[PDB]
């Protein structure tokens, strides 16, 4: 999970 | 936030619950975080959620 909340918090 | 953090995750979580093949299945895996960071490089990305991102992904790889 951590790797999709990583990239979305980034956007 | 750490609380906005931990609500995300918890999104992501129920997208995937719905979605299980991703979590089963590196290639799709794979094929989904492509997608997923196209949908996040669209201008206005930043007004979705991480639901409504996941799924857009997904929807694309459907097309």
């Amino acid at each position: 999970l951590q790797k999709w909340v990583r990239v979305y918090l980034d956007r | 936030f750490c609380e906005k953090y931990k609500q995300t995750k918890e999104q992501a979580l129920t997208f995937f619950q719905e979605h299980p093949q991703y979590m089963r299945s590196k290639e799709d895996e794979e094929q989904l975080m492509t997608e997923f960071k196209k949908v996040l490089l669209e201008p206005g990305s930043k007004n979705l959620s991480i639901y409504q991102t996941l799924l857009a992904a997904h929807e694309r790889l459907q097309a």
